[PDB]
């Protein structure tokens, strides 16, 4: 049994099932189609959610290409739109990837 | 009705949005697939046809690929004009008949 | 330079008859197959059928038994006759050309679109 | 003495702003959350906003983008500014407090309440 | 106004007084129920919390029970001074917003 524990928002409960795709199902943790079985989900408002705000979880928003399934992603290289290099402070076509 | 497509798609400008189209052996498992884009108050245009060539007058930024028995179309550099409905077409043959079936469609827009 | 012209259509009673014309210019008429397609509001697209410029024609099996083709390779016109209409067949029709070999090909020309509807 | 003191709403003019100061006494400010309660005449209790003793804040869903509300851990006082007055202001307001852990907590402190009436 | 509360209660003298507080399973079945006694012209005060522990100095003449997704308050030997206001408090999740929505108010009349 490979138990994977992670916290996701309550709007993306539908995509966790095998087969579906999206911004979360292909950029961060893609589930193979041949995945036999299901998942376990429950609310965590009383445990993780806080009135003062919780900022302990993150996920990828931009990628050069779709990653290989079940291959861990660790490196957090910055992303750019134009071909001109950007460094120092923000500017034109220079945005924070995450 | 046989061709399956996402109900709708969306994305922020400057992102990359991928649209799938999954069929079967009869639809995609043997022959080529076409992709069609429809704009409000406009005739249909061409995005990818023949799956290895791109028509004239269209930017080549519209990336296309075949993943086994499915087609995938990825778009970068999203702008206002991108707001359109996408369909996938493939000559299909069935035990009762055969035809030029079009995809269900996927409404792609930005709020 | 190259474009297809159709006939503007208005409201039709259910069970009536429709004669829709398609005039093409700017290219050799008797060289490309003809696809007619129909689009319904709040739905995808459905191709009506395929026509040889000089000869017979073929139809989708679901929409057979109610559509009739006639060709005239003199003034470059292609006609649809439609009968036994209903209130649920209100749609928009396009007349387009394809590659000379039919099936797998490029579809540069497209129909201007004609609307058919039922109302009183 | 352990008491939360808030000044009542006075008469004003259109286009002006109302300033209400809520001050906690008898206990340390950074020990209990600050909560807003509304009660209309002949009606139950409604709640608007939350200010933590040290942290962020939760505004009013209905009264958003026009109510100024913040915190200041210097004089143990908070200030609420109201603009674009309306007849819906006629109620009694409680600048109350709750437990230090929220959710399942005891509302040990209560406020006297401010009577707000807007009429033309 | 999702919650429903009786406008008033009537009964012959010498009969036990039963007040039902019924809601949903999110606020009562899945969450604890708070029982408040509110005096006319006075801020509400918490009297019953958790259905298991009670503050000291409270006589046991009042009784409270929970069955299914509802609760019942039973008072035996009604007196003339029992005319007050009673509030049910629980955590509810609303489409517009989720929070602590209280009741409207119950008024009793003695002839």
């Amino acid at each position: 049994v490979y138990a994977d524990s992670f916290v996701i928002r309550g709007d993306e409960v539908r995509q966790i099932a095998p087969g579906q795709t999206g911004n979360i199902a292909d950029y961060n943790y893609k589930l193979p189609d041949d995945f036999t079985g299901c998942v376990i989900a429950w609310n965590s408002n009383k445990l993780d959610s806080k009135v003062s705000g919780n900022y302990n979880y993150l996920y990828r928003l931009f990628r050069k290409s779709n990653l290989k399934p079940f291959e861990r992603d660790i490196s957090t290289e910055i992303y750019q739109a134009g071909n001109k290099p950007c460094n120092g402070v923000a500017g034109f076509n220079c945005y924070f990837p995450l | 009705s046989v061709l399956t497509q996402p109900p709708s798609a969306s994305g922020t400008p400057g992102q990359r949005v991928t649209i799938p189209c999954s069929g079967s052996s009869s639809n995609i498992g043997n022959n080529y697939v076409y992709w069609y884009q429809q704009l409000p108050g406009t005739a249909p245009k061409l995005l990818v046809y023949g799956n290895n060539q791109r028509p004239s007058g269209v930017p080549d930024r519209f990336s296309v690929s075949k993943s086994g028995t499915s087609a995938s179309l990825a778009i970068s550099g999203l702008r206002s004009e991108d707001e359109a409905d996408y369909y996938c077409a493939a000559w299909d043959d069935g035990l009762s008949g055969s035809g030029w079936v079009f995809g269900g469609g996927t409404k792609l827009t930005v709020l | 330079q190259v474009q297809l012209v159709q006939s503007g259509a208005e409201v039709k009673k259910p069970g009536a008859s429709l004669k829709v014309s398609c005039r093409a210019s700017g290219y050799t008429f008797t060289s490309h197959f003809i696809h007619w397609v129909r689009q319904a509001p709040g739905q995808g697209l459905e191709w009506m059928g395929i026509i040889n410029p000089s000869g017979g024609a073929s139809y989708a099996q679901n929409f057979r038994d109610r559509v009739t083709m006639t060709t005239d390779p003199s003034t470059s016109t292609v006609y649809m006759e439609l009968g036994s209409l209903r209130s649920e067949d209100t749609a928009v029709y396009y007349c387009a050309r394809a590659e000379g070999s039919s099936w797998l090909g490029w579809f540069d020309p497209w129909g201007q679109g004609t609307l058919v509807t039922v109302s009183s």
